[PDB]
């Protein structure tokens, strides 16, 4: 996997190039904001069960056919599998935020997931809806102004949203 | 690629778990180290051509046979001198990458993995490169935390060659 | 799905062999048990709506807070009461399936696998369902071999919740 | 795998339905005939080697190109493989009769077998001929009136034939 | 298919290595053995129909019941006699292949693998074939190194049947 | 795998035929030339590192884009992989010469290699160039008149070349 620093290195190495002054300054900006990045990881991690439960409750309220008899999330075994999938996707999203790069999420979670769901008959578009609901829940928790030093996390929340959006796109 | 951040993720992922406070503290330590390392990378980068020119000449001085003996492996021809300058340029560039990455990943992935097999196959002496690296260590012109950082990665490469 | 017949096949297949006299004797025992179990399934089926209505009221009586406290997990709203009645209906239907199957397979596959994770995630108390099941056990109105059969599966579910 | 009882349960569960009085009466009919069902399993099992040998002898009499040099069942290794395949298919057919459902035969034997044979160059249409010859041999043995209490097994023999026919269809 | 050459390659390949002097010496030994074995194969080949006719008659003499008893497994019919002559022809042809191959590979791959299962399934007596092979051993008309070679493979087949 | 002797046997067995007098005489010719065949194996084996290094040096001189930053053989890891591949192909070619048959090279090295390279983004046409350069180097070494009893190895060198050419064809 890559992190933000080694993503820049790898792109430069492909070109046989030194990392530019502009690229290094962009990495210094990431470093300067590192405490806020770690708050995002910490808050989502500490509230993972709530994010998954609230997203699932929203998904099944919008798509009752998933939980009706014959639905893909009907029976406790299938519901448990579905909750586990949402928790897995959330875990890899927290790794992407920590590292500042999507490579771990692509390589260890999303690559081949569409085909996996197609073969199981898991409705990918409904997984994408659940992922979008986890995004809303996770941003609400991560971006809660209570109990943190006040300041701007807008960039980090957009980056966090991008990782959820990449997951939703990979399964739909 | 190995960095303190990728190592932390790999650890958590190996255990099927979310990141812990210990891994967030690893990231804080990497962030504290970063701005000096990113300065060292800036320093080395602006001096790279000078350092490559100098390290090449230091190898040729210590091992004069490399400039005179005939053979595919020697800098006794223009194309041989160009291969040598290129290789020395690779070490300098990849050490700058380590200062950006905050760890040995770039050296490990791009240069050290396979290094022994390549030096054997193409009959390149590791001693030539160790001399180029001692020169780079003496002439990079950094001090304080940047210099410790840069020297850690130069010593790691010398150790890989020895 | 686990039944005496599928278990016998799984055993033979695991050993790469044809079925033995022991497995044919298992089938004979399942066939002897079946017609009473199939009668119990008929009994429970005709009383299912009554038993679900009664078991819901018994849970609400024992845990009055479930009808009053605000929260996604409570029967204090119409949609909460409907979720609860639905869930109790699931237990009754799946216990009838066990009487048809001649074993716990339907409960294992459709309800018990994942039950702890679901109750934790959605903050449902296992004690609520144990109360619904004690009611069903007291009011199914079966006796003799049917009742022993039905009670075996109700006790299995109570044990899964405890 | 499913048996006859859990096939009915699974179909009902998909619909969120109780098993109907009609379905339960149909299962009671299976139960009432259970001794005859077990005789079918017992007789085929006890005569498995004879059923395989007689089917193979018939197949090779009709299709001598299989056993000529260059044929797919020429050499003892290939003949042994072919006999083993017939024995495997017969074993899974006996499991289907025992359980009163084809799921074990589909899931553990037939699913992917056509593609397996295509890749090996095993002639599936000739396997189907061997399976049809095992069907004739097995019914003759299972439906032998000697040494059993007299009565009607016509339904069971049709069901047994259906499992062989499903195997023959899956490889041709 | 097992030969001294394929065995040597399999050994080297199993160890991820190039062939050694020991494997080249195996090949030299196989080459020294070959021209006599290739002569024996020529001998047996020109006498094959005669040897098959004779070995069949020797089996029928020792086991007269094979020509008289009714049954799918017996040479009491034209098609049974033809199966028997065919089978005896297979042993002779595949033993000639062993003399060409320089080892048991052809017998192992084409005849011995599965032999016990086939003889059991089709109720063929191994003793019938052992008699056919004793005849072939006594009547092939080879001597010296060819005969030792041929007899090694005939004895290997008799041992496989016993 | 087959050797020259068992290739002839296998073809005869498919036909239910005895190996012909002509085929046996052709095998006797191989046997008579066996010392020369073993010299080819011995010389390539003893000079394997030189053959690989010289072929690689030639390939990269002709195709500098392979070793430029971003090229498939740039970085020591990728160069080491590339050298290892050339050594593997050379090893299986020496096995084919030893046995007098390509089956080991096809079965254990070439079968599926094109698809393997396609999936990795290894340029098969450039592998084929390296293999052709190993062929030139190996023939020069194998066919060196110094330090061997003088005689004609033309047939063996053509056979050796055929194994390299088969490898080059399998990856391009
Ligand atoms: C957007 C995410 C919200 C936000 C973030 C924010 N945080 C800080 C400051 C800090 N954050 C931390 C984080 C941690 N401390 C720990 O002990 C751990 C566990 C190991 C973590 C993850 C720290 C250490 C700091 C600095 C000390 C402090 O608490 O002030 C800021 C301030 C700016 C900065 O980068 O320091 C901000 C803005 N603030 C908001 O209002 C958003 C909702
Ligand atoms: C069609 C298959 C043929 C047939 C069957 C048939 N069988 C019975 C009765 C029984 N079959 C058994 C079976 C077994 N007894 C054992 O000990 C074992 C091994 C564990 C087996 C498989 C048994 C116990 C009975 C009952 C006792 C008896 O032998 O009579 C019947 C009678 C009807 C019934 O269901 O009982 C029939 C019809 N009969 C035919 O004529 C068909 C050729
Ligand atoms: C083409 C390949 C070149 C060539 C070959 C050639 N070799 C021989 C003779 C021999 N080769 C060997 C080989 C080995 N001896 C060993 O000890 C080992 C290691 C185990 C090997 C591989 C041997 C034993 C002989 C015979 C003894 C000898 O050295 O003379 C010949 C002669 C013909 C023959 O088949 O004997 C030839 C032609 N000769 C050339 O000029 C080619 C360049
Ligand atoms: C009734 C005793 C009490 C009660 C019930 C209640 N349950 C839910 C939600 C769920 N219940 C289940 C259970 C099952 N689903 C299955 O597939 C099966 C097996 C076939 C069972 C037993 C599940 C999975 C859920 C969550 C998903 C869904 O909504 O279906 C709720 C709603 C909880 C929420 O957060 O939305 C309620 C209220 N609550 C009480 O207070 C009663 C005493
Ligand atoms: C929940 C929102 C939806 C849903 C999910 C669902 N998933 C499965 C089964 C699987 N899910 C995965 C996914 C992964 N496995 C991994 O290790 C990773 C990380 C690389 C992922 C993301 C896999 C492999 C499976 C199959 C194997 C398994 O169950 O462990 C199910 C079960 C399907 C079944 O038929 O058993 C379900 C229900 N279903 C919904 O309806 C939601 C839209
Ligand atoms: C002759 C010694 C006695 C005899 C022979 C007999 N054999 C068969 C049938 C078969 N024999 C074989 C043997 C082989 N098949 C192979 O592929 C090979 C290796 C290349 C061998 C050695 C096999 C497999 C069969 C069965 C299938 C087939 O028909 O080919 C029969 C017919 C048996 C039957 O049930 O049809 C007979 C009669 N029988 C005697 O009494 C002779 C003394
Ligand atoms: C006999 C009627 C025909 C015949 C058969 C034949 N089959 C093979 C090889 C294989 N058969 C299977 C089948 C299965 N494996 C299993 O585990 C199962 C149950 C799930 C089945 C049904 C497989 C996997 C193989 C390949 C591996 C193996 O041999 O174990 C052969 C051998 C082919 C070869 O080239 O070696 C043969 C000859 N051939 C005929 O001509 C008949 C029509
Ligand atoms: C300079 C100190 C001495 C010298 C150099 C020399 N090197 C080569 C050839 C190669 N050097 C490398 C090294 C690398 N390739 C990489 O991808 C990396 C990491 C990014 C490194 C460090 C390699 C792989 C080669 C061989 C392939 C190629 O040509 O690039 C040569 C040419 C050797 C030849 O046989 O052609 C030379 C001359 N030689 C001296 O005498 C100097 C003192
Ligand atoms: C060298 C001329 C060219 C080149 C080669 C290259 N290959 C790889 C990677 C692999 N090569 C193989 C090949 C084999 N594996 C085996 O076991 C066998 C024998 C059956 C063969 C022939 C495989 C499987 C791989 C992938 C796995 C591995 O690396 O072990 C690489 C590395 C690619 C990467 O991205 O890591 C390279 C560079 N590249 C060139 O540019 C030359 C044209």
């Amino acid at each position: 996997m890559l992190d933000a620093f080694t993503k820049v290195v790898s792109q430069a190495d492909t070109r046989g190039a030194y990392v530019s002054d502009a690229e290094i300054d962009a990495l210094k900006e990431m470093v300067a904001a590192g405490a806020k990045r770690m708050d995002v990881v910490n808050r989502i991690t500490g509230n993972a069960s709530t994010i998954v439960a609230n997203a699932a409750r929203g998904l099944f309220a919008e798509q009752p056919q998933l939980i009706a008899p014959g639905g893909n999330a009907y029976t406790n075994r299938r519901m448990a599998a579905c909750l586990r999938d949402m928790e897995i996707i959330l875990r890899y999203v927290t790794y992407a935020v920590f590292a500042g790069d999507a490579s771990v999420l692509d390589d260890r979670c999303l690559n081949g997931l569409r085909e996996t769901y197609q073969a199981l008959g898991v409705p990918g578009a409904s997984v994408a809806t659940g992922v979008s609901k986890m995004k809303e829940a996770a941003i609400a928790i991560a971006n809660d102004p209570n109990g943190v030093t006040q300041g701007d996390c807008s960039s980090l929340m957009a980056e966090l949203g991008s990782y959820f959006d990449r997951a939703a796109a990979a399964v739909s | 690629m190995k960095t303190p951040l990728t190592e932390a993720v790999a650890t958590a992922d190996s255990q099927g778990r979310f990141l812990s406070s210990t891994e967030l503290q690893v990231a804080f330590g990497r962030f504290r180290q970063a701005t000096a390392s990113l300065d060292a990378a800036k320093g080395l980068s602006s001096k790279a051509q000078s350092l490559a020119d100098g390290a090449a000449n230091a190898v040729y001085q210590k091992f004069p046979y490399t400039t005179q003996m005939q053979g595919n492996n020697f800098a006794s021809t223009p194309t041989g001198k160009a291969k040598c300058a290129r290789d020395i340029g690779y070490y300098i560039r990849i050490i700058t990458y380590c200062l950006i990455a905050g760890g040995t990943g770039p050296l490990d992935d791009y240069l050290i993995g396979g290094l022994a097999e390549i030096n054997r196959t193409f009959d390149l002496s590791p001693s030539w490169y160790v001399e180029a690296l001692k020169y780079i260590k003496a002439n990079h012109g950094l001090s304080g935390d940047p210099a410790v950082e840069a020297n850690s990665y130069i010593d790691y490469a010398i150790n890989a060659l020895s």
